[PDB]
């Protein structure tokens, strides 16, 4: 299957006193491996997976230096963006940045990305060609001109096709016991009767990794979306994920309905029946 | 590993 | 922009009375990031609740997991209480045991 390395940065201005909140998180696939929090005691990039603790002091010094550089750019950006949008010093505003690379099953480069948002809206994004920019509005267009003049796309393309995929491959190897392991969903059905004429069947998928999963209902072997509820996939808190899908059925007709579970960890999809 | 630099908007 | 949090309250493992477990409150789809999340035992705020590092989805909306160790019983009621700029009143979601 495909793999990804992604970094997520959140920047929140705190008008009244002092510096903005800065939070950085790094993931391989659906596994957090590093964090930085401006408000934490260490003022260091910190490990959040055992396989990254394999990295020497030089790694933690380098990642701490780079994440502090990211933090200072975001601090300046909050000021720049307040200027571009003619906003007062009084309001809290949010910057978000996400960048990273996807590799296929062969661990070769598939795609790179670098997306930036201001107050929860698209600002500027690197296009799939890693050579050009999507600017949402005229403030972002000013940034696009600046980044074109400074050859930012060329710098990011070199990282995304190079260091990003090289270090993703290193992490996948070092963390192979967990990162290269698929955890198939543990599945069961439950039954809930609201009235004498209506019952709800719930199809559960527990303790799976990675998070990507498809739960579908059929009635007499045909797909049914009517009278179904699918919850957002949610973290168990132990690194695995959970999901359920529910269908409302006439009391006594439970046997017509089947739940279908697709997951990377399953050689063939599972079928459950009440 | 993080990218080395971040150019301001 | 303002987006109101989605809330799921659930246990890590299928619950049995007297068996140590983890109570989760997963808050997602919200903006901006400032949010207040408490886990309640019989309406009283649980101390020393931990939470994940702030991250976000493709649409830029934030998600957090708040969690604590708990031992479920027959009588004890658990819930998640969420305040956010999008809510005129705190939202309380009761733990259902079969989510
Ligand atoms: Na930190
Ligand atoms: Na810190
Ligand atoms: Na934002
Ligand atoms: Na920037």
């Amino acid at each position: 299957g495909s793999h990804s390395m992604r970094y997520f940065f959140t920047s929140v201005s705190r008008p009244g006193r002092g510096e903005p909140r800065f939070i950085a998180v790094g993931y391989v696939d659906d596994t957090q491996f590093v964090r930085f929090d401006s408000d934490a005691a260490s003022q260091r990039m910190e490990p959040r997976a055992p396989w990254i603790e394999q990295e020497g002091p030089e790694y933690w010094d380098g990642e701490t230096r780079k994440v502090k550089a990211h933090s200072q750019t975001h601090r300046v950006d909050l000021g720049t963006l307040r200027g571009y949008y003619n906003q007062s010093e009084a309001g809290s505003h949010t910057v978000q940045r996400m960048y990273g690379c996807d590799v296929g099953s062969d661990w070769r480069f598939l795609r790179g990305y670098h997306q930036y948002a201001y107050d929860g809206k698209d600002y500027i994004a690197l296009k799939e060609d890693l050579r050009s920019w999507t600017a949402a509005d005229m403030a972002a267009q000013t940034t696009k001109h600046k980044w074109e003049a400074a050859h930012v796309a060329e710098q990011l393309r070199a990282y995304l096709e190079g260091t990003c995929v090289e270090w993703l491959r290193r992490y996948l190897e070092n963390g192979k016991e967990t990162l290269q392991r698929t955890d198939a969903p543990k599945t069961h059905m439950t039954h809930h009767a609201v009235s004498d004429h209506e019952a709800t069947l719930r199809c559960w998928a527990l303790s799976f990794y990675p998070a990507e999963i498809t739960l579908t209902w059929q009635r007499d072997g045909e797909d049914q979306t009517q009278d179904t509820e699918l919850v957002e996939t949610r973290p168990a808190g132990d690194g695995t994920f959970q999901k359920w899908a529910a269908v409302v059925v006439p009391s006594g007709q439970e046997q017509r309905y089947t739940c279908h579970v697709q997951h990377e960890g399953l050689p063939k999809p599972l079928t459950l029946r009440w | 590993k993080l990218v080395v630099g971040a150019v301001g908007v | 922009i303002q987006r109101t949090p989605k809330i799921q309250v659930y246990s890590r493992h299928p619950a049995e009375n007297g068996k140590s477990n983890f109570l989760n409150c997963y808050v997602s789809g919200f903006h901006p990031s400032d949010i207040e999340v408490d886990l309640l035992k019989n309406g009283e705020r649980i101390e020393k609740v931990e939470h994940s590092d702030l991250s976000f989805s493709k649409d830029w909306s934030f998600y957090l997991l708040y969690y604590t160790e708990f031992t479920p019983t027959e009588k004890d009621e658990y819930a998640c209480r969420v305040n956010h700029v999008t809510l005129s009143q705190p939202k309380i979601v009761k733990w259902d045991r079969d989510m």
